């Protein structure tokens, strides 16, 4: 077929992952850079993005080596968290630095394992440098919240952030273990307060109910239903086709009306006032059911039955019909409240608890979305904090730490790959340069140095680059899991290392 | 057209096995090197397996074709032996065009290649000739699934692999018989699974489960119903579907499904098989029938499956309902619905023991490659060890004794006054490349690696230790355990030069272009 | 790499490109122009303003100019050009920098420095005038409104403003009377003079023909129940293969709905806002005949917008089914009322409404839509002044002559900051001094002599002093007779002091696909 | 860093003005002038200011950039 040779097709996995890995790394490190993504290929359009995958994913992989790290950096950063940055750059800068060895042609068996090695002794000495502020348990909510401290930061929110130091670590601790939407049920919606966001109470959703309904309901039985209507219930009567002529075509819209009211039949065998279900109605049904007493509640938050089920001790299920085969539920009040200019139906009675529902407010969308997603890379690392509590000092600190022991380590255990290992240690000292000049400040005089320098024993001490200074990695609290550190460095090593065992590209 | 020959074919037919042959000798074994290949569908394929190169390709000239086609015998024979019999058969050409190059004319340097070709496979013999039988073979088949195994890169715990590859081979290919068969071999697997996850299921094992929890979950010994009927959908060749439009004509379709499958699940209950598995499967309506009547039964299978659950499980066939009898039934040893611990993977199991006549492997993984991965890797390994097992016969390999092969020939040319000997020369100096690639693959001197075997094989007199397949630093084909079919070794040889051979007799060539595949 | 530094330059490049010729800022200033456009055109083109709004500007760098235009508009109300006078501004100090090489993004917090303190300044100039006052009301909207299309109708359009204001405003201090709360309703017909300030919620809606209800006692809301008859809501089983088929339906059709509307009205109904739903009908044509014989005010699929406001100022909600009768969720409203001045123009004014203590509407007439426009943009002016006011407390000049009175100080805070950004902030600090010349600059010949010294007036009328740039002359502009609110000004900066820094954040570029 | 460096002492003359400090021509740690002992008779500098001044001045000499089709031929 059509074979892509060893000199373009390396050179092709070296450019590509390269070309990629430039633009989220100015974004990153303490004061980085803003990519700014530019939709001129959908619509015409400028989008500021400091995150990876916004930069990535938006932009189509179409290079077979920009297919694997856009592909390997975003399950890593669904995985371990904001692995999009991380792993593109780090497998880039390993990219970055095969080349001078390609260039002088060091063998592809010789660079993988001298970057496998030396991959550990940055594994090996970011664990080393990886001691738990995870201790005591408050230490550990303080070690959960400097390592979502980590991951939660450099992000547009700014109450949201905040509320999710806390909300991470509060889910994170009564989760023993983990993190989760099922502890704390995000509802991201509109609203007069930008980035404020709040632990809700049963749950809310977004509608209003007018017509001949009361818009709140007092003891409130809840009867949860997987199954609704679509205004339509496919039946043995509801398949009538009558249309032939252009009567007919005026006759069918009617008989929707006729087919409308039965339905409510179904519900009364029931005999509930409330009655929840997964699916919506229009104006003219909302006519219907408050009619006949039983009171049609639409589109029930499938995290909302959850939210209840799971505290209110019912059961969540699936093809509801009568109420056995699907647990009842209890909310003390079900209501209709004013937020902001939102009108918007609440349950509620049952506060907080194992599960919970977090209502996220904001101006757009925008700052409604980062704040599921910090929390999302927050959680799993800060369930990644109970594993190892180990944070090791962020912003450089773990990163100029690790080379220095590879270096040592990278010198007298190869005779060879040292061409590889302390090509490997480089990469690891690239982050803190990508950052300096976005800092303003000097890499070289700074990353030689302070690594030396903390690699010679200040390990609070490392890399400030909002000020661009030499700062205290601990009391900037810029420190993480030693897990989420450790799986980055695992996934970018490949990334670099597979395309590297490719010296050909057939095209079938 | 254009009839094209002299030199002109001549590089058309050295012109297309170099870049063939590179990408495989730089993929050439486990120090080969790992090859993303994307199609024109823009779906990355990393292929560190010449044979999934060649799968992978199709170069433009007719022997790039046959070279991709070439493999796969011995791919289909041997298993392993898919990248070296291609990448070595480019090699005569560069000796051969040379050796023309030299004057010597095309069908000379043709012969003697085939001419020394005996000592090629002749020397391979005198290393391992040995033969044992499965549980013998099962330390040597797992001790060359240490290495076939590993040519994936997957070998760890894997001797569960190998050791079900050791009973697979003889299972389907008797030892006894000395005749190929992979075909009672069931290839089996699903996405999902792991590596370590790997089973060898005597039985077959099919897709669909019990209709119903609430049936029971296990079907007692035999008592199979072997069955064309339909109880979903028919599905010819060819017929048109239409639905009903009435509201009349919706209510005696439910009726009339329902009163036939009761008959005909009461009759196969009736018939006596607590396992109805139906060529036709059921379809929803057919299940909860099946649970009115209370029989545990088999939802959709594959047309042909239910003779492989006629075959496999020695049960007696009846091929359609109408024919329904108790004598002639499927059989199973237990009947159970198996998860491996990945969910991902589920099957069904129609267990056979006594009478087992298809073997089937199950292989999982966590994704399509790592399936594959474990299956390119087991197979080339099954292939090998129904090589060995047969025959165990092996060798030093890696160029061990592709070196040792070098010498005899090499020597054997001048002993003759025959032109071959440049051809025998070339011959033993074409054979050496392997070890040479690997060490550039196992990114060391080529150079002085085949001859750090031959300064052994000076010592030696025989491939045992040799260079470094593994990149593990012990110079062995010995305690490295480079050890693999004499067979396939002899094979490679055979293929190689016969084929080249045939390639060379023709420089003929009438093709609109020079290289046409 | 290169493409991150020219992409920046080559935004530089394009954005700061039309900023400039985007100065002739107001003024009677440079030739009018007819526009063949990129796809091509004639587009004849006056008035930068709205032209900045027209202006389709495609470049990476130049949609965010269009984006910085309009925002300066829903921020004041003003200095839609003066957002983007001050652009250009920013994007000159940027290149020096980078030419001296300055890391863009140290070069972007110092726009953060520069709108830090420059609205300090500002705020220092700043004039403090009374938010609710009548007369700072009256003053300030009157110099947006003297400069506005009409000066005369001004005299009327801002009392409207300010009482439009005062009741919509919270009373004493307040940032209130948004352009939301006021609803601006164009009536064909009547008078500028007969444009209309109603505190309460007016829908500019056309009234279904007259001689309806004019009376009181509305009930007004969005109904979304449809009006039932054989072929309209209601079930049929004959298909027409005849006539007679064809007209037996249509006889019991007309005759239903006759007596639907009249629950409707029995409801207590002088309007209704019919959804935009139908399903073969919803409310007939008949039916609205038969809903307007009941004197209900109707409008068939009302605009959403009066939808809203009804919904916003009232709180109207859902109703029954006509046939259920109703939920008398329909809004509150005391008088359905069809206004016909000039025997021109069909307006609900819904007075009563139910309404917060904000939502002034006021309806703006004339004896053309020209006519209405003219008063109707400059009582917005009126408004927005005000409303600036409202928002921001004081009176600063138009014009941009007190960017320089910022320019001659933030360029000392600058030397005071002594940072590498007091070179960065510095080398825009002055470079803000650009604008009053370039409005004056698109004209004509012999040019010189004005440009360079308008800054360097201010400059010798120091920081407290310098010369007007409408009235010309030196005299401290904050207080002119050339005013605005520092609202309008300080926005410019918020504004442009980002949507500029996030150019210095692109690197390369990328296009998603 | 050139920049820098004028903001380091540009902070400095905030600081203090006419510092015995200045940066360092010896580039050494502590930027001085009397402990850099780099010093210039005032005399000297005011002289140096004359000279640039007077020639950024002498490129504006009088009027005539006219030659003969030699100004410099």
């Amino acid at each position: 077929a059509d074979e892509e040779r060893a000199e373009t097709a390396r050179l092709t996995s070296f450019i590509g992952a390269i070309a990629i890995g430039d633009l989220v790394k100015s974004t990153l490190g303490p004061k980085g850079m803003d990519k700014i993504l530019l939709s001129s290929g959908r619509d015409a359009s400028l989008m500021v993005t400091n995150d990876g995958a916004t930069i990535l994913k938006n932009i189509g992989v179409d290079n077979p080596a920009a297919k694997v790290l856009v592909d390997m950096s975003r399950v890593q950063d669904d995985e371990v968290g904001d692995g999009t940055t991380s792993v593109t750059v780090l497998a880039a800068e390993l990219l970055r630095e095969a080349e001078s060895l390609i260039a002088k042609k060091i063998h592809p068996q010789t660079i993988i394992a001298g970057w496998r090695e030396a991959t550990k002794a940055a594994r090996e000495a970011l664990l080393s440098s990886a001691v738990d502020h995870g201790s005591d348990e408050v230490k550990f909510r303080q070690d959960l919240m400097n390592i979502a401290g980590t991951t939660l930061s450099s992000k547009l929110l700014t109450h949201h952030k905040d509320h999710f130091t806390k909300l991470a670590v509060e889910a994170v601790l009564r989760l023993k273990g983990s993190g989760n939407l099922e502890a704390i049920h995000i509802i991201k919606k509109l609203g007069g307060s930008l980035a404020d966001s709040y632990l809700d109470e049963g749950f809310l959703l977004d509608k209003k109910i007018g017509v001949n309904q009361p818009k709140r309901i007092e003891n409130a039985k809840i009867l949860i239903a997987n199954t609704g209507m679509d205004t339509d219930k496919i039946k043995i009567f509801g398949s009538r086709v009558r249309v032939d002529s252009t009567a007919k075509v005026a006759e069918i819209e009617h008989a929707e009306k006729e087919k409308m009211k039965e339905k409510v039949e179904r519900i009364l065998k029931h005999g509930i006032n409330c009655f929840i279900n997964r699916q919506l109605i229009y104006n003219y049904p909302e006519q219907l059911f408050g009619a006949a007493g039983v009171m049609a509640i639409e589109h029930a938050d499938f995290a909302g039955v959850e939210r209840l089920a799971l505290v209110t001790g019912g059961e969540i299920a699936s093809t509801f019909d009568h109420p056995e085969l699907v647990k009842l539920g209890s909310c003390k009040l079900i209501e209709e409240v004013m937020i902001g200019e939102d009108k918007l139906i609440h349950f509620s009675g049952v506060a907080l608890g194992e599960a919970c529902t977090i209502v996220l407010r904001g101006a757009t969308q925008q700052i409604l979305d980062e704040a599921e997603r910090s929390l999302h890379d927050a959680l799993c690392v800060l369930a990644q904090t109970v594993k190892d509590s180990r944070t090791v000092y962020g912003g450089g600190c773990s990163e100029m730490l690790m080379a220095h022991a590879v270096t040592q380590l990278a010198n007298r255990t190869p005779g060879k790959e040292a061409v590889a290992m302390e090509s490997y240690a480089k990469a690891l000292r690239m982050l803190p340069t990508i950052i300096a000049d976005n800092a303003g400040y000097d890499s070289a005089d700074l990353v030689a140095q302070l690594r030396a320098a903390h690699s010679e024993g200040n390990t609070t001490a490392g890399l400030d680059m909002r000020e661009g200074t030499i700062g205290d990695m601990a009391i900037l609290g810029i420190t993480e899991s030693f897990q989420v550190k450790r799986q980055v460095l695992l996934s970018a090593a490949e990334a670099a290392e597979v395309i590297l065992r490719v010296d050909n590209i057939i095209k079938a | 057209k254009s009839r094209l020959m002299g030199l002109e074919a001549l590089k058309s037919h050295i012109m297309a096995a170099k870049a063939v042959a590179n990408t495989m000798r730089t993929s050439l074994g486990p120090n080969g090197l790992d090859k993303m290949m994307v199609d024109k569908d823009g779906d990355v394929t990393v292929t560190n397996d010449g044979a999934t190169i060649l799968s992978m390709m199709d170069v433009d000239h007719q022997i790039a074709k046959l070279m991709v086609e070439l493999s796969k015998s011995q791919d289909d024979e041997i298993g392993d032996g898919t990248t070296g019999v291609v990448v070595l058969a480019g090699a005569l050409l560069e000796e051969a065009e040379q050796l023309l190059d030299r004057g010597i004319h095309p069908i000379r340097i043709a012969d003697g290649y085939e001419q020394a070709a005996r000592v090629a496979i002749e020397h391979l013999d005198k290393i391992s000739d040995s033969v044992l039988v499965d549980i013998k073979d099962t330390e040597p088949l797992i001790q060359t699934a240490k290495t076939t195994l590993g040519s994936k890169v997957v070998n760890s715990c894997h001797r569960q692999m190998a050791e079900i590859a050791v009973n697979a081979v003889l299972t389907v290919a008797d030892m006894e018989r000395r005749d190929v068969d992979f075909e009672l071999i069931k290839v089996e697997g699903k996405v999902g699974g792991r590596l370590e996850d790997t089973k060898l299921i005597k039985g077959v094992i099919v897709d669909k489960d019990f209709s119903h929890p609430q049936m029971p979950k296990k079907v007692e010994d035999a008592k199979i119903a072997i069955l064309t009927c339909p109880f979903e959908p028919p599905k010819p060749k060819t017929k048109h579907k239409l639905d009903v439009t009435s509201v009349e004509d919706y209510k005696a379709l439910q009726k009339y499904e329902k009163e036939k499958f009761e008959e005909m699940i009461q009759q196969i209950k009736e018939t006596g098989a607590n396992l109805a598995i139906c060529q036709w499967g059921f379809d929803d309506e057919a299940n909860h029938l099946l649970l009115q009547n209370n029989l545990p039964a088999v939802r959709w299978v594959g047309g042909p499956e239910i003779e492989l659950i006629a075959i496999a499980t020695g049960g007696r066939i009846v091929p359609r309902f109408s024919e329904l009898t108790a004598e002639k039934l499927g059989f199973a040893g237990l009947v159970q619905e198996i998860s491996f611990g990945t969910t991902k993977d589920k099957m069904l199991v129609i267990e056979q023991c006594k009478n087992s006549r298809a073997v089937t492997i199950f292989i999982r993984g966590g994704n399509k490659m790592i399936i594959e991965e474990a299956k390119r890797s087991l197979h080339d390994a099954l292939c090998v060890i129904r090589n060995l097992i047969r025959d165990n016969r092996v060798v030093y390999g890696g160029g061990a004794a592709e070196i040792s092969c070098a010498l005899a020939v090499s020597q054997e040319a001048d002993k003759c006054p025959t032109l071959e000997q440049y051809a025998m020369r070339a011959f033993a100096d074409a054979l050496e490349v392997i070890p040479m690639a690997l060490s550039e693959n196992s990114g060391m001197n080529p150079i002085q690696t085949m001859t750090e075997v031959r300064a052994r094989q000076v010592k030696e007199m025989n491939p045992a230790l040799g260079i470094d397949c593994l990149h593990k630093g012990t110079n062995d084909m010995k305690q490295q355990h480079v050890i693999e079919t004499l067979i396939g070794k002899k094979q490679q040889i055979s293929l190689a030069t016969q084929m080249v051979r045939m390639i060379l007799k023709i420089d003929d060539i009438r093709k609109p272009g020079e290289s046409e595949e | 790499r290169d493409k991150p530094a020219q992409i920046r330059f080559s935004n530089i490049s394009a954005a700061k490109a039309v900023a400039d010729a985007i100065r002739t800022s107001l003024g009677p200033k440079g030739m009018d122009k007819m526009i063949q456009d990129g796809k091509g055109d004639v587009t004849i083109t006056n008035d930068g303003a709205t032209i900045l709004k027209q202006m389709q500007v495609l470049h990476p760098a130049a949609r965010m100019l269009v984006e910085l235009s309009k925002a300066q508009d829903i921020e004041a109300g003003d200095g839609t050009t003066s957002v983007v006078i001050i652009a250009g501004s920013l994007l000159d100090s940027c290149t020096k920098l980078l030419q001296k090489g300055i890391h863009p993004t140290i070069i972007s917090e110092s726009f953060q420095k520069a709108l830090e303190k420059g609205i300090e300044i500002l705020t220092d100039m700043s004039r403090p005038v009374e938010l609710s006052d009548r007369e700072t009301l009256l003053n300030s909207a009157t110099t947006s409104l003297n400069s506005k299309v009409v000066s005369q109708y001004s005299s009327l359009l801002s009392p409207m403003s300010v009482n439009a204001v005062m009741k919509v405003i919270d009373p004493a201090t307040a940032t209130s009377v948004d352009l939301r709360d006021i609803k601006i309703v164009k009536k064909l017909g009547g008078t500028i003079d007969d444009c209309e300030l109603v505190e309460g919620l007016v829908l500019t809606q056309k009234v279904s023909n007259s001689g309806i209800t004019r009376v009181e006692k509305a009930k007004i809301g969005l109904i979304q129940f449809c009006l039932s008859a054989p072929k309209t809501d209601m079930d049929n089983q004959i298909v027409v293969s005849d006539y007679a088929q064809m007209d037996r339906v249509l006889r019991e059709e007309r005759a239903y709905i006759l007596n639907l509307v009249k629950q409707i009205k029995k409801t207590g109904c002088n309007v209704l806002l019919i959804q935009k739903s139908i399903l073969r009908d919803a409310l007939s044509d008949l039916a609205l005949h038969f809903l307007n014989k009941m004197k209900i005010m109707v409008i068939k699929d009302i605009e959403r917008e009066d939808i809203e406001f009804i919904c916003k100022t009232i709180g109207t909600k859902p109703v029954a089914h006509i046939d259920q009768f109703t939920a008398d969720m329909l809004g509150s409203a005391e008088l359905a009322e069809e206004v016909n001045l000039n025997g021109s123009g069909k307006l609900l004014k819904i007075t009563g409404c139910a309404s917060p203590g904000k939502t002034v509407t006021i309806v703006v007439r004339g004896s053309n839509k020209l006519v209405i426009e003219e008063a109707e943009r400059s009582i917005h002016d009126a408004l927005c002044v005000i409303r600036c006011l409202v928002k921001k407390r004081a009176l600063i000049a138009g014009g941009g002559a007190p960017e320089i009175e910022l320019a001659l100080r933030l360029t000392e805070y600058s030397r005071t900051l002594s940072g590498m950004e007091s070179y960065c902030v510095r080398a825009f600090a002055d470079a803000m001094e650009v604008i009053p010349s370039t409005l004056a600059e698109n004209a004509g010949l012999n040019p010189i002599s004005t440009v360079t010294e308008l800054r360097n007036r201010h400059a010798q009328g120091e920081k407290t002093a310098g010369i007007n740039v409408r009235k010309g002359g030196i005299s401290n502009i904050l207080e002119e007779l050339v005013v605005q609110p520092l609202l309008v000004s300080v926005s410019a900066l918020t504004l442009a002091t980002e949507t500029v820094r996030s150019i210095l954040k692109i690197d390369d570029v990328v296009n998603t696909r």
